[PDB]
DNA sequence: CTTGACGGAACCACACGATGCTGTAGCTCGGTTGAGACGA
DNA sequence: TCGTCTCAACCGAGACAGCATCGTGTGGTTCCGTCAAG
């Protein structure tokens, strides 16, 4: 076939050899006849014939000659497809430069020339001059000159000077540039400077120099004097209705540049002056700029219209931004759109399909069967008999209906379950019947959309489609451990009304012989579906591997639970079906039986459960009526009392006591208090809405109405939706940012007025705006999110390195948010787990966490588990399957060839359409206190003062597991001691977000050093002796003499000896900052730990975009650089120079801090690297400089899971861990010797370079690296490909980068292989790629 | 539509021959197709159903005759790409 | 399906189908009344007990018996229409009646 | 009687090589050079190929010797 | 900052063009007759105000203004190249007529995709001028009947002349402002490019090859050699008189009976006229 | 009675954002927000009461 | 198995404009770049 | 006293007439394919 898909710069001579002729006339079609002439845009000598096997003159019309040339015309007779093989060329007498290298976001000519874009555009605009080969001159070849300046330079020199202008001078400097020798001066001058703006230009200059060195192409080949022509079969010329034609704009632009080159040819041979050839070369420059692009500086218009013309960029791309024509639209054959409907009488392994489309989607199959059986060997009579609707066409067609797969895809594509595989049957009509239980996996309710079908041609594709997307294979969802086949309201109402605990019925206390005898007794008409009965169960347990013991069990199951175990096979226990059959309950049930039996028994249980649910929904009799919505009599009392309260609020606001904000906050929390009060009252009157009795006066149970059934089941909707139906509707907020204080006094049952509906319509239109914009925003984010993660192939089985990353459950707040078992399900273990005893190992191997290991770790008390993460893998250009968990469609471990990144991005892109203080630390449950990385000192009174703000309060349970985690700031008080008894609801830590105390470490008398009454401190006295202390002055309000003076309260002993803190040589002297008040005077004995002074102190779409882009917010958090002591430097110098002086290694560099951001850094505190200081968030890239990978990754999974948990969906952390590895794949270097100082390359290339340099001649040629983390719009730009990046990025920059690059790229990737249609590496192409690697450059 | 007349810039079917075309097999469709670990249908739907010259002919002959060989061949999408890239004068060669 | 009322926040399905059941009951009653060949006094008493509910107003005792009553019978045997406003429409008690 | 790939997915736990194995088995069945082991139940060669895969009768070396 | 454009740069560059008395142009035309590269340079660099004044009148067309000033200076240099100073008049009118001829050639060759000679675009120009004159007094849409009655021409002739005026629009500007779908994927080619057509072609070729191999040898030879199907050239019985059969009537009767045999085996095989040609 | 914001001199579908797709309570009897076509444009094409 | 007559291509001379050329002289959000600011 | 480190705008995406051949229409014979007639 073909290999070595590279990009190299080409000479004009090889462009001439690729060409087939020169065009010099504007003739496209003749005016007399409809036949083109020679030497034109539609010529036959250069390109070929317009028809099949014919010549231009019409002499040879036969079929035999394929490579013969005629005598009258110089054309070669061939097929009609040879117009799409041959091209032409346009001769340029003066070479014209390429504007794709200039008008992009980089201008590579200005970087290779060390210039800007303005001067290199001005030399093309013929306003300034440029010289080539100056030598012994005042101005070099990189200088600029005007017309008078060039005239004076030519007059003062006379010889050894050549002043040109335009693009021939660019070709001359690119010929005499010496790019193989000019890189040495740049590599010598690169360690001379250490700038940022200059070093960035030097880095891209050495990048293009190394690209020109490794390219093997001359730099003079950028400017071209031979320019090819577009092929005339890609640009249309067809006869329309009425003698008209249909042409593209590329014909017009190519004809225009042809005429301008012809005028250049006719003007160059008359000894023309300089001004008109400057104007004509400028005209050809704008002409070829309009040829390559449109909408920048040309703005050319066409005749009798207002739309601009389409360049060749609109032929390589087309419409819809900078996406290619093969990437914008692809109409695939053997397809067709239809509407779908539900078919409930069909199994999971089959479906329905109407005959009107079944006659055509199986057309090559019916042609092969009709030509093979022996009834009609022709194809035109076959078309006549399938268009005549014969009687035998169904009998000969039904053979490829029963056992032939079909594909069906929704035209709005949301996730990977939108495509499926099924088996058709022969029905009547025009629309398609579908499986009922797959529309939940489709996320496509039957709303009359347009769904298209697909039929692959070969039977191999049918076998692999029944292997990959058949509905008995993709049972598990790629988001979490829940199945994507979700039961809807009818089967769950069947299980709800079937299994029930009733008080009074007919047949209470009766006996049943068996399960099918109970089925006979219920259907007789005298027994109820819900009654307290008694029946034995012939159950079988599959606990032993390979044996199903039979045993009986006497349980108090009803009629409905017996009929529920009638359909449930002998692979499930009888105690698991004793619950109330909620939606999540039966979801966990189907997930459990799937996990314990596999696939086939699950999918044959699924149709039988669906059938009995459909039958028990049909024979049920619930309905939502006017008596279903019970209205309590206390709701009007609550409304009237709150109306009197808001009238009191309005009168006390009109009397002039409080402002608008206080009463606004009062109404917007008291109305929500009344809202959830009437909501729980609605739950009460919906739960107690049943009056039954059996041989008694009264008996209370669950209600027997459909609203309570759908509230307890929870199929579609929640408990907050019935408040709008029955009780108070809620508090819709205004879209401007405020809330409306007037409530909804009526409801949907009684009837709303105009005003409450006007409040509700604003929130309704706001929700419609969110649901309209969220689909477009989710598509716009996922079009880059899966685009960066399309290089996550699997090609290695088991590397052998030992790494990993700790996974902690979400224990933020009072209780745990996310459990431990909901995060490590399906994962693999990295190392051996450590029991809290001594030398106790569960398993010393990386086994898969199955459905037994989760309750095995739940019975244990381990919480700090380390899984094998792919973010610390050792493989090159991929991810091994041993790191990836079992979070896939199958139940076993993943294998080699799975594209794990696209499902990882699709699990984030799927629920993107469903989206929209610290005063006291109190515990929720009784647990022991566990100190984790906190330095605290005991006080004399008994309290515990913590001086480390990196410490966290971990509430460990009675077994030893952490169920609650809290954050402890600096200067907090810990009333409870470590290693004590548990207490529920008690206060363990207390800190003021208001004042900020300054605890001390030593005792003795204090002495203020450097305090001036008027410059540093000021004796401030409040009214009526309210405050008598020493008030410090501000840094800006102080005088010029006391501006650099800083007070420091020196702590010494009472006898006069110098007291110093242990650990450091300096004494424990506390400084006096601004806006502080000293409680104790100088010269008094102060204890350790006392307060010395008092110092006062969005979400959804854009939040997930900001955390995926890895970019800084509008207000970032600044952290201290090195762990150790944090001191203050410059104060009134313009910025905050927070210096860092550690004990182990001191660094002279200090990070800067702006004056606008608030700095919570204490002077002299031991601020580590993990301590946050400034308010607001810290980006992942920013964090990636102090700590490393593990704390960053746990912060990323926490800040993903806290916003993804409130919606309702559950996503495992691997789906963002693999894309975090992909955007962490590129790193940077900070040391020369083998590469430059600043360069960004992959970490695998640096690893194999270090492995090659460690074993060789020198000792250590390589050096260390530095990890930098990227976002989704610049991690995919550091790839070694060109056409994978020519789909989302602009082609005008990436094609020029590939042209100057010269990197001989291979077929590594997925977009390079799906842009052409060759063998894909990810998947079943491993054998083909191994055969290609064996037969290519190997024995 | 089972078989439709191909386009002029590439070998992709379209309307105009008294038959409506198919749906758009764009980026998200092939992304959901390679969501599973497969590789053969991804190239089969890209070189057999569209973007070929003699591959559809030899595959139809293999369907009619019955025997299957699954020859790789050379698609025309690479030819359209190499012509549109060599229109800018770019050296592309094969090592082999 | 009974999911249209709790999930989609519109209980007007139940009220509309209840008023449709009442309107078809009155239509079948006037159809069997026309089938039973009763006098025009029974028909105008039937219209009087229909058009004297709590909501709305009555426009009876105006139409003539020979022409307009037979015309409204032949043009209302296939159902009767209601007239409800958008925000102060029919309450539930008239629907129960 | 039905198309069940679970009998091979719980045996080899690979889900990759059985596609190529059933591919070569279906090509050998459509070429007319190899007879099927399990009898036809009014199906195409795809169902017989996946049934011979899930039954464990044909392997990689067996298909290589049959080629 | 500064303007990164070309028209402004051209307008600033042409500001140094002098306009002296006519004796300077007379001396330049006298020096350009004997041959010197200074008078032609001065005449090409000092007479651009008339060029831009000519180019400003032909605005709002299918070309760009750089093309108009280029044909203006091209007509000016072609006027002063073969310039005869024996008339003693001003060469500004000569350059104006040359620029008019060059802009007529620019309208002829750089407006429509189909190229036209001088006479057909001249009769199109006078026909559209007559239509512009008659539509002011007609106050309706121009029809070819009144143009044919006014110009004393047949209606079919002027209909064929107006049929050449295609005025083709773009392939990206669709109907409406929202161009969600272009016109490239709307219309197809007129030639047979479907796989159905080529599939029917190869199946019909294999079918007639099997029907010729299943027939007699002489009938297959006279059916393949006459039409040139089974590896034969475009020869007939007059050229195959020394190859198959000498008598033309005998091989003609053999040909028509072979065609009757092919028709009867197609009738017995289930192929009729209504099942083949709809 | 359609009140569309698109066309010349107006905001298109990509120019809407979160500004013209929201309502102020000064539309009491003027602009009905329960009448707009569903799809890619909700909020900027309004109706007349 | 032989014979002589008419309608439809097949290069080709004649030809009628017809191609081709020439002279008159008055919305949100990410990569680029110029500009102020601080320490050795 | 100057090199380097941020920092806010800049830009771009989802006329008229005449002259020198000329190219297929328009037959012009001629060859060919077929139609009666023995
Ligand atoms: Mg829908
Ligand atoms: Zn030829
Ligand atoms: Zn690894």
């Amino acid at each position: 076939e073909f290999d070595a898909i590279r990009i190299g710069l080409a000479s004009p001579e090889m462009i001439r050899s690729w060409s087939f002729g020169e065009v010099k006339k504007p003739e496209t079609i003749n005016y007399r006849t409809f036949k083109p002439e020679r030497d034109g845009l539609f010529c036959a000598k250069i390109f070929g014939p317009v028809k099949d096997y014919e010549c231009l003159c019409g002499k040879y019309k036969r079929l035999k000659h394929r490579g013969v040339i005629c005598e009258k015309c110089g054309v070669e007779v061939a097929l009609a497809k040879v117009r799409r093989e041959r091209m032409g060329h346009i001769e340029l007498a003066s070479p014209v430069a390429h504007i794709w290298f200039l008008k992009s976001l980089p201008s590579r000519i200005g970087l290779l020339l060390d210039m800007t874009l303005r001067d290199i555009e001005r030399v093309l605009y013929f306003e300034s001059y440029v010289v080539i080969d100056p030598g012994m001159t005042t101005l070099e070849k990189g200088q600029l000159l005007n017309d008078e300046q060039y005239f004076e330079a030519l007059e003062e020199f006379g010889d050894d000077f050549d002043a040109r202008m335009g693009a021939e001078a660019v070709h001359e400097l690119l010929n005499a540039i010496d790019l193989e020798h000019e890189i040495g001066r740049l590599r010598e001058e690169i360690p001379q400077t250490n700038s940022e703006t200059k070093i960035k230009k030097l880095s891209k200059r050495l990048k293009l120099m190394e690209a020109f060195q490794g390219s093997g192409n001359k730099p003079e080949w950028m400017v071209l004097t031979v320019l090819p022509v577009l092929p005339p079969d890609l640009r249309p010329l067809v006869p329309l209705d009425g003698g008209r034609f249909a042409t593209s704009d590329l014909n017009d632009l190519y004809r225009r540049v042809i005429n301008r080159n012809n005028r250049l040819k006719r003007l160059l041979d008359l000894a023309a002056p300089d001004i008109i050839v400057r104007n004509e070369k400028r005209m050809l420059q704008e002409a070829v700029d309009a040829l390559l692009d449109n909408g920048r500086r040309g703005r050319a218009i066409t005749g009798s219209n207002k739309r601009p013309l389409k360049s060749l960029a609109d032929m390589i791309k087309g419409k819809q931004g900078r996406f290619r024509q093969n990437l914008l639209g692809k109409r695939v054959d053997y397809s067709g759109r239809s509407v779908i409907t539900v078919g409930p009488t069909l199994r999971l392994h089959q479906c329905g399909l109407p005959k009107k489309m079944a006659l055509e989607l199986f057309k090559p199959f019916i042609f092969g069967k009709l030509e093979g059986r022996g009834m009609a060997t022709t194809i035109k009579a076959a078309k006549k008999m399938v268009e005549r609707e014969l009687p035998e066409v169904w009998d000969v067609l039904a053979e490829v209906i029963r056992e032939h797969p079909v594909l069906l895809n929704r035209a709005p594509t949301l996730h990977r379950l939108g495509i499926q595989a099924f088996e058709p049957v022969l029905i009547e009509g025009k629309a398609i019947q579908l499986h009922p239980l797959v529309c939940a996996a489709y996320n496509a309710d039957f709303d009359g959309d347009q769904m298209a079908v697909h039929v692959p041609l070969t039977l191999e594709a049918q076998l692999e489609a029944r292997a990959l997307m058949m509905s008995t294979n993709n049972i598990l969802s790629p988001a979490n451990g829940e199945p994507i086949i979700v039961p809807s309201q009818d089967v769950v109402m069947g299980l709800y009304y079937m299994t029930r605990e009733a008080i009074n019925a007919k047949g209470e206390g009766m006996a049943f012989a068996d399960l099918q005898e109970v089925d006979r007794a219920y259907r007789s008409g005298q027994a109820s579906l819900h009654a307290r009965v008694k029946v034995r169960i012939n159950e079988k347990i599959k606990g032993e591997d390979g044996q199903l013991t039979a045993n009986t069990r006497i349980v108090d199951t009803t009629v409905g639970r017996a009929l529920l175990f009638q359909v449930v096979p002998a692979g499930l226990p009888f105690d698991v079906v004793n619950q109330s059959m909620k939606k999540k309950a039966i979801s966990k049930l189907i997930n459990h039986c799937y996990r314990v039996v596999g696939l086939k028994d699950t999918v044959i249980f699924a149709d039988q459960l669906m059938y009995t649910g459909f039958a028990y929904s049909t024979i049920s009799g619930v309905s939502i009526g006017v008596n279903d919505f019970v209205i309590p009599d206390e709701k009007a009392r609550i409304i009237n009392a709150a109306t009197d309260e808001v009238k009191e609020i309005e009168s006390q606001y009109a009397s002039g006591l409080v402002t608008q904000g206080e009463k606004y906050n009062k109404v917007i929390d008291l109305w929500s208090k009344a809202n959830d009060e009437v909501s729980k009252a609605m739950m009460a009157n919906l739960s107690k809405e049943k009056v039954v009795d059996r041989e008694g006066k009264e008996v209370d149970q669950e209600s027997f109405n459909s609203m309570y059934m759908m509230a307890d089941s929870g199929a579609r909707g929640s408990a907050a939706q019935i408040r709008q139906l029955a009780g108070m509707r809620g508090l819709m907020a205004k879209p401007d940012g405020s809330i409306i204080e007037t409530p909804i006094t009526a409801n949907f049952r009684e009837g709303l007025n105009v005003l409450q509906y006007f409040i509700s319509t604003h929130g309704a239109r706001k929700g419609l705006a969110d649901t309209a914009l969220k689909t477009a925003n989710s598509g716009y984010l996922t079009r880059r999110l899966v685009d960066v993660a399309q290089d996550l192939v699997v090609t290695e089985i088991d590397c052998g390195t030992e790494h990993g990353l700790l996974m902690s459950p979400h224990i933020e707040g009072g209780d745990v948010v996310e459990p431990l078992g909901e995060r490590v399900l399906g994962r693999v273990i990295a190392r051996d787990v450590f029991k809290p005893g001594s030398d106790e190992v569960i398993v010393p191997a990386g086994t898969l966490i199955d459905e037994k290991w989760v309750d095995f770790l739940e019975v244990m008390s381990v919480d700090e588990v380390v899984v094998r993460s792919p973010i610390t893998c050792e493989t090159r250009h991929g991810i091994c399957a041993m790191c990836y968990g079992r979070d896939l469609a199958r139940g076993h471990r993943v294998n080699i060839g799975e594209a794990v990144g696209v499902i990882a991005a699709q699990s984030i892109g799927e629920p993107g359409t469903q989206l929209t203080a610290a005063d006291n630390v109190q515990v929720k449950n009784g647990g022991t206190i566990r100190l984790h990385n906190l330095k605290h000192v005991v006080r004399a009174d008994g309290a515990l003062v913590a001086v480390s703000r990196s410490g966290e309060l971990a509430v460990a349970d009675d077994f030893g597991r952490e169920r609650e985690r809290y954050k402890l700031p600096y200067g907090a008080v810990i009333s409870v001691k470590e290693g004590d008894k548990v207490d529920p609801g008690a206060i363990v830590a207390k800190w003021d977000p208001h004042t900020h105390p300054i605890v001390t470490e030593v005792d003795g008398t204090v002495a203020f050093v450097g305090m001036e009454e008027g410059i540093t401190v000021k004796r401030q006295t409040d009214e009526l002796t309210g405050l008598t202390n020493i008030e410090v002055m501000d840094p800006k309000d102080r005088p010029a003499a006391g501006k650099d003076i800083r007070p420091a309260v020196k702590l010494i002993d009472a006898a006069g000896k110098d007291l110093l803190l242990p650990g450091t040589d300096v004494p424990a002297q506390y400084f006096l900052p601004a806006n502080a008040l000293v409680n104790l005077t100088d010269g008094a004995k102060v204890s350790i730990g006392d307060v010395v002074a008092r110092i006062p102190q969005t979400g959804g779409l854009p939040r997930v975009a900001d955390l995926f882009e890895a970019r800084r917010p509008k207000e970032p958090s600044i952290l201290a650089e090195i762990s150790g002591t944090i001191s203050f430097g410059k104060e009134t110098k313009g910025k905050r120079r927070l210096v860092i002086t550690p004990n182990d290694g001191s660094d002279p560099y200090e990070e800067l801090i702006p004056k606008w951001r608030h700095l919570n850094v204490f002077e002299g505190e031991q601020v580590n690297r993990g301590e946050v200081i400034s308010d607001g968030p810290s980006n992942p890239h920013d964090i990636l400089r102090l700590l490393g990978v593990s704390s960053l990754a746990k912060y990323i999974v926490n800040e993903i899971q806290d916003v993804y948990r409130l919606q309702g969906v559950k996503i495992n952390d691997k789906h963002i861990e693999t894309i975090l590895r992909q955007m962490l794949r590129k790193v940077e270097v900070s040391e020369s010797g083998d590469s430059s100082f600043i360069k960004g390359d992959q970490v695998e290339l640096t690893q194999v370079l270090e492995e090659n340099e460690q074993l060789g001649t020198e000792d250590k040629f390589p050096a260390k690296y530095e990890r930098v983390l990227l976002g989704i719009t610049k991690a995919s730009l550091s790839t070694e490909s060109f056409i994978s990046a020519a789909s989302f990025q602009e082609t005008t920059r990436v094609l020029t980068e590939a042209a100057v690059t010269g990197k001989r790229d291979f077929l590594r990737g997925l977009k390079e292989n799906v842009v052409v249609g060759r063998l894909i590496p990810a998947g079943t192409g491993l054998a083909y790629h191994s055969e290609r690697k064996r037969q290519r450059d190997l024995g | 539509r089972s078989t439709g007349s191909y386009s002029l810039v590439t070998q992709q079917p379209l309307g105009g021959k008294a038959q409506f075309g198919g749906q758009r097999f764009g980026e998200m469709e092939v992304w959901a197709l390679e969501a599973y670990g497969a590789a053969y249908t991804l190239q089969e739907m890209l070189t057999v159903k569209s973007d070929d010259v003699n591959g559809r002919t030899k595959m139809y002959k293999n369907i009619v005759d019955g025997d299957h060989r699954m020859e790789a061949g050379m698609p025309e999408s690479f030819n359209v790409l190499i012509k549109e890239i060599r229109s800018l004068g770019i050296d592309i060669e094969l090592e082999t | 399906n009974p999911l249209g009322v709790p999930s989609r926040m519109n209980v007007g399905q139940i009220l509309e189908t209840h008023l449709g059941l009442a309107a078809k009951g009155l239509g079948e009653k006037i159809n069997r009344m026309l089938e039973e060949q009763r006098k025009v006094a029974e028909l105008r008493k039937f219209l009087h007990e229909i058009y004297n509910e709590i909501g709305g107003r009555e426009e009876n005792l105006d139409e003539l018996g020979d022409n307009e009553i037979l015309a409204l019978a032949k043009n209302l045997r296939g159902g009767v229409p209601m007239a409800t406003p958008v925000f102060d429409g029919a309450k539930e008690r008239e629907i129960k009646a | 009687a039905r198309v069940t790939v679970e009998d091979c997915l719980d045996n080899v736990d690979n889900r990759f090589e059985l596609v190529m194995l059933a591919t070569k088995r279906a090509r050998q069945l459509a070429t007319g050079g190899k007879e099927p082991k399990v009898a036809w139940e009014n199906d195409k060669p795809t169902v017989v190929a996946l049934r011979e895969i899930a039954s464990g009768l044909v392997d990689e070396n067996v298909v290589q010797q049959e080629d | 900052t500064r303007a990164l454009d070309a028209t402004q740069l051209y307008l600033n560059e042409i500001g140094f063009s002098p306009l002296l008395t006519p004796e300077e142009e007379v001396h330049f035309a006298r020096l350009a007759q004997k041959g010197d590269p200074a008078g032609r340079k001065r005449m090409i660099e000092s007479n651009l105000r008339l060029v831009v004044k000519i180019a400003r009148r032909y605005v709002n067309r299918g070309l760009s203004l750089l093309d108009l000033i280029e044909e203006g200076n091209l007509g000016l240099i072609r006027a002063v190249e073969k310039f005869d100073p024996e008339r003693g008049f001003r060469f500004s009118t000569y350059a104006t007529w040359w620029i008019r001829q060059t802009i007529e050639r620019a309208i002829m060759n750089q407006t429509r995709t189909i190229r036209l000679p001088i006479h057909v675009v001249k009769e199109l120009n006078v026909y559209l001028r007559a239509a512009r004159e008659l539509t002011h007094k007609l106050d309706h849409e121009p029809s070819p009947e009144e143009i044919a009655n006014l110009l004393e021409k047949p209606v079919a002739e002027v209909k064929r002349m107006l049929g050449l005026n295609e005025r083709v629009t773009s392939v990206d500007v669709s109907l409406g402002p929202d161009s969600d779908k272009t016109l490239l994927d709307t219309l197809t080619d007129d030639r047979p490019t479907d796989p159905c057509e080529l599939l029917q072609d190869d199946d019909l070729s294999e079918s007639i090859d099997q029907w010729l191999t299943e027939l007699t040898d002489k009938q297959r030879e006279v059916v393949i050699r006459r039409f040139g199907l089974r590896g034969h050239e475009s020869s007939t019985l007059e050229e195959v008189g020394q190859e198959i059969g000498l008598t033309r009537e005998r091989v003609r009767q053999i040909q028509v009976e072979a065609l009757k045999r092919l028709r009867e085996i197609l009738e017995k095989n289930g192929l009729s006229s209504d099942a083949l040609f709809q | 009675r359609r009140v569309s914001a698109l066309g010349p001199g107006g905001l298109t579908r990509e120019r809407a954002g979160f500004e013209v797709r929201d309502v102020h309570p000064t539309h009491y009897g003027r602009v009905c927000p329960i009448e707009t076509p569903e799809g890619p444009n909700i909020g900027l094409i309004n109706s007349l009461a």
